[PDB]
C-alpha cells in the first residue's frame, strides 16, 4: 500500500530537540503526551496529494551513548539535523552530524534538512542569515520551528520527505 | 453518618473536594490534578493508604514543590485539632458522671490515628528512600529531627522512635543466595598474571561474566534523582547524574573497545577469530539476560568502521551469524522485541538504561506543568504519575543480585579499559574508519594481506561451562 | 505477564518485613523497624509463566489495627505469618482469618499459613499444632527463616499458585 518513510532527528541534548516530534505526532490540539505508548511515533499523513506513514526516531536523552549513533542513523532514510537558536555549540555541532550521516548511509548525498529550534525564550545566538549560510553551503533547506506554538514543524518533515522522494 | 471535620478556617486539609482543587482520573481514586494541599491530603487520607502514591510523591514533588515547603505542610496536616464535648457529653458533666464522648473516640480513631500514621509513613519513606534532600540541606534534616523528636501520645511512639533511630543510622551510613556461584574460568591468561589479559586470552565465558557484575553494579547504582527533572541531559548533569554518567561511559568504552579489537586486527584470518569471539561473549551476555551487554556488541557490529567488514562477516560461522541477526533483531522496530523480551525474562538481568532516559525525557517535554481550570491552576499530577511509573521499573529491576563470583583482576582490567587513550573522540573514531579502510578498502581497490600479530592459539574455549569436583 | 497482589499479615514482630526483603533483595535485615505500610514489585518466573508481584507489607503492632480493611480489600492472596518461638503471635493469626473473610465476604480467600524463624533452636509452637490450624482452613502450611532463606520462595510462589487457581 501506502509508502512508509524512516526519518531520524539528530543533534545535540539539553536544548528541546524533543519538542519536534512530540508536537508533529501529539494530538496537535490537547498538550499531552505517553511516549510508551506503540506508535507514539508513527503518523499517516498526506504530502503533496500522496498519503504516506511516517516512522520517526528521536532518541533523545541517550546523546551520552555516543558509540549507538552509528546504529540509530543506518536505520534511516532522510534526518533532521536540529539545532538550538540560542545554543551557538549546537550549531557547530552541525558539521560533524553531517558528515557522521554521510559516513553511516555511505553517500555524499543523503536526504536532510537543517532545522533551527527556538525552545524558549533566552537570547537567540544564531542568526537565520548563518543558518541559511550553512544550509546552502551543504546543498539542503532550512527551516525555523518553534518548541511552544507547533510554528514550522509540518514544514521541517513535510520538506524531508519532498528531499527524499526528489532524491 | 460520616465524622465531622475541623472547620476549614483552622485547618485547611478539611476543605471540601471540587473541581477546582482536585480532579480524577476516570477501587481507590486515582488523581488526575490537583493543588497541592489536596495532594498531601490525598497521600495522608483517613480512608486508605496508597504505597504506591506515597513513592511517586515522594520521586516527584519537587518539580512542583521544595523539599522545606513539604515538611512545614506535612506538619500542618499532622497537627489535628479534637472536637468539642458534643450535647450528650455537656449533660453528662453537668451531672457529675464521666461523659461517653463517643463522636471524639471514633475522631481519635478514624480521623486523627490513621492520619498521624500516614503523615509519619510519609516522613519514613522520605528518610529511607530520598535521604538525599537531606544530604543536601543539613537545615532540613535538623527540622526533620526536631519534629519527630517532639511527637507526643502513646498511639505514635513506637514508630517516632523508630523513625528518630532511623535517621540517625541514614547519618552515618549483605546477600544470600540459593546455591553456589559456579567456578571461574580461565584460558590462556592464568589467575595472578593480569599483563597478559586481553580479549583473546580470558576466557570468553568469564569475561562476559565479569562485565555482568561491573555492569549490574553500574545499573544499580543509579537513583531517581539522577532521572528526575531531566537533569541528566541539563548543564549541570555531572553534578546531578553522576552514577548514571559512569554507567554510560561504561558503556561507551567497551563498545569502542570491541571496535578496536577488530579493526587493529590487520590478518583477515586473525580478525576473524577476533569477531567470532565477540560473538560468543554475547551469547553469554544473552543467557545472562546482559541486555546492556548484548546491545554493547550490537553497536559495536553496526559501527561503521566494523558493518563494512564484508570479507571478516563472510567467513563467520553461520551459526554465530544467528546469533548476532537474533541480537540484532531485539532493537528493530523501536525495540519491540527487546521490550517483550526483557518483560518476559527471569531476573537478574541488566536492563538498556537508554529507552528509560528517552521516555522520561519525553514525558516530561510532552505535557504540561499545570492543568487550568475554573480559573484555578492545578498541578499536572498524571505526568508525574508516568514519570514514577518509570522509575519504578527501573528500581524492580535493581533488586535482584547476580550469583556469580567476582574476580578482582580482571574486575579492575575492565575497570581500567581506556581505548580512546589521550585522544579527543573525533580523532579516535576517524583513526578506527581509516584502519577499517586500511584492512579492507573500499572496491575496486585490492585486498591486501597482512602479517599475523597474536602468537597464542586463536581457537576459542568456547561458551559452555566446565565443573570439576 | 499476570499481576498478583499479595499481602503479608501477621503479629508485630513476626518478621514480615524481613520474609519480604529476602524474598526481594537476598537481604536479611537484623534491625527491627515497625512497618506502618510498605509495598514491592518482583518479576519472577514461576511455573513457566512469567509474572509481577505486587507485595503490601502490613503494619503488626496492635496501634495500627483499625486500619486493616482497606488492605484486605484490595489483596488478591494472603500470607498468614506467625514466629515459631511466639505462641502469642500463633493465637493471633485467627484474629486475621476472621478479618479477611469478612472483609472479602468469602470461605475461598488465598492464603497460606507460615511460621517463620525456623532456623531459631528454640521453638514454642510446635508444627503438628500449626498443620492442625492450616488444615482447618483448607491451606498449606510452610515454616520458613529469613535469615537463612528457607522456605521463604516456596510461602510466597505457593500463594501465587493458590490465587492462579482461584
Ligand atoms: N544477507 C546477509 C548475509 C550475510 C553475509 N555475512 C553475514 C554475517 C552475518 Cl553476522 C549476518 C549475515 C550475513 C548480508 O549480506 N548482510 C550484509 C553483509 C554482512 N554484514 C554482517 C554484519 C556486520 N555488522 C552487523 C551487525 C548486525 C548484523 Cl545482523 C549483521 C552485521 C551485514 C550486511
Ligand atoms: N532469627 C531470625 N530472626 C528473624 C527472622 N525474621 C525476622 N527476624 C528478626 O525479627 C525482628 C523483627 O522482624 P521484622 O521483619 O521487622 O518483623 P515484622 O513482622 O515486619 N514487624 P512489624 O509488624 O512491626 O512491621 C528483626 O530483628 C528481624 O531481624 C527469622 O527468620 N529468623
Ligand atoms: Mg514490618
Ligand atoms: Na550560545
Amino acid at each position: 500500500g501506502m509508502t512508509e518513510y524512516k526519518l531520524v532527528v539528530v543533534g545535540a541534548g539539553g536544548v528541546g530537540k524533543s519538542a519536534l516530534t512530540i508536537q508533529l505526532i501529539q494530538n496537535h490540539f490537547v498538550d499531552e503526551y505517553d511516549p510508551t505508548i506503540e506508535d507514539s511515533y508513527r503518523k499517516q499523513v498526506v504530502i503533496d496529494g500522496e498519503t504516506c506513514l511516517l516512522d520517526i526516531l528521536d532518541t533523545a536523552g541517550q546523546e551520552e551513548y555516543s558509540a549507538m549513533r552509528d546504529q540509530y542513523m543506518r536505520t534511516g532514510e532522510g534526518f533532521l539535523c536540529v539545532f538550538a537558536i540560542n545554543n551557538t555549540k549546537s550549531f557547530e555541532d552541525i558539521h560533524q552530524y553531517r558528515e557522521q550521516i554521510k559516513r553511516v548511509k555511505d553517500s555524499d548525498d543523503v536526504p536532510m534538512v537543517l532545522v533551527g529550534n527556538k525552545c524558549d525564550l533566552a537570547a537567540r545566538t544564531v542568526e537565520s542569515r548563518q543558518a541559511q549560510d550553512l544550509a546552502r553551503s551543504y546543498g539542503i533547506p532550512y527551516i525555523e520551528t518553534s518548541a511552544k506554538t507547533r510554528q514550522g514543524v509540518e514544514d521541517a518533515f513535510y520538506t524531508l520527505v519532498r528531499e527524499i522522494r526528489q532524491h | 453518618g460520616q465524622m465531622r471535620l475541623p472547620s476549614a478556617d483552622v485547618y485547611r486539609f478539611a476543605e471540601p473536594d471540587s473541581e477546582e482543587n482536585i480532579i480524577f482520573e476516570e477501587g481507590i481514586p486515582i488523581i488526575k490534578a490537583g493543588t497541592v494541599i489536596k495532594l498531601i491530603e490525598r497521600l495522608t487520607y483517613h480512608m486508605y493508604a496508597d504505597p504506591n502514591f506515597v513513592r511517586t510523591f515522594l520521586t516527584t514533588y519537587r518539580s512542583f514543590c521544595k523539599p522545606q515547603e513539604l515538611l512545614s505542610l506535612i506538619i500542618e496536616r499532622f497537627e489535628i485539632p479534637e472536637p468539642e464535648p458534643t450535647e450528650a457529653d455537656r449533660i453528662a458533666i453537668e451531672n457529675g458522671d464521666q461523659p461517653l464522648s463517643a463522636e471524639l473516640k471514633r475522631f481519635r480513631k478514624e480521623y486523627i490515628q490513621p492520619v498521624q500514621l500516614r503523615v509519619l509513613n510519609v516522613c519514613r519513606h522520605w528518610v529511607e528512600h530520598h535521604f538525599y534532600d537531606f544530604e543536601r540541606d543539613a537545615y532540613l534534616l535538623q527540622r526533620m529531627e526536631e519534629f519527630i523528636g517532639t511527637v507526643r501520645g502513646k498511639a505514635m511512639k513506637k514508630w517516632v522512635e523508630s523513625i528518630t533511630k532511623i535517621i540517625q543510622r541514614k547519618k552515618i551510613a549483605n546477600i544470600t543466595f540459593q546455591s553456589s556461584p559456579p567456578t571461574v574460568e580461565w584460558h590462556i591468561s592464568r589467575p595472578g598474571h593480569i599483563e597478559t589479559f586481553d580479549l583473546l586470552t580470558l576466557h570468553p565465558i568469564e569475561i562476559a561474566r565479569q562485565l555482568t557484575l561491573l555492569e549490574s553494579d553500574l545499573y544499580r547504582a543509579v537513583q531517581p534523582s539522577e532521572l528526575v527533572g531531566s537533569v541528566w541531559t541539563k548543564e549541570d548533569k555531572e553534578i546531578n547524574s553522576p552514577n548514571l554518567l559512569k554507567m554510560i561511559r561504561h558503556t561507551t568504552n567497551l563498545t569502542l573497545w570491541f571496535e578496536k579489537c577488530i579493526v587493529e586486527t590487520e590478518n583477515l584470518e586473525e580478525r576473524v577469530a577476533v569477531v567470532s569471539r565477540i560473538i560468543e561473549i554475547l551469547q553469554v551476555f544473552q543467557e545472562l539476560n546482559n541486555f546492556n551487554g548484548v546491545l554493547e556488541v550490537v553497536s559495536a557490529m553496526n559501527s561503521s568502521p566494523v558493518y563494512r567488514l564484508d570479507h571478516t562477516f563472510e567467513q563467520i560461522p553461520s551459526r554465530q551469524k544467528k546469533i548476532l541477526e537474533e541480537a540484532h533483531e531485539l532493537s528493530e522496530d523501536h525495540y519491540k522485541k527487546y521490550l517483550a523480551k526483557l518483560r518476559s525474562i527471569n531476573p537478574p538481568c541488566v536492563p538498556f538504561f537508554g529507552i528509560y532516559l528517552t521516555n522520561i525525557l519525553k514525558t516530561e517535554e510532552g505535557n504540561p506543568e499545570v492543568l487550568k481550570r475554573h480559573g484555578k491552576e492545578l498541578i499536572n499530577f498524571s505526568k508525574r504519575r508516568k514519570v514514577a511509573e518509570i522509575t519504578g521499573e527501573i528500581q524492580q529491576y535493581q533488586n535482584q543480585p547476580y550469583c556469580l563470583r567476582v574476580e578482582s583482576d580482571i574486575k579492575r582490567f575492565f575497570e581500567n579499559l581506556n581505548p580512546m587513550g589521550n585522544s579527543m573522540e573525533k580523532e579516535f573514531t576517524d583513526y578506527l574508519f581509516n584502519k577499517s579502510l586500511e584492512i579492507e578498502p573500499r572496491n575496486p581497490k585490492p585486498l591486501p594481506r597482512f602479517p599475523k600479530k597474536y602468537s597464542y592459539p586463536l581457537k576459542s574455549p568456547g561458551v559452555r561451562p566446565s565443573n570439576p569436583r
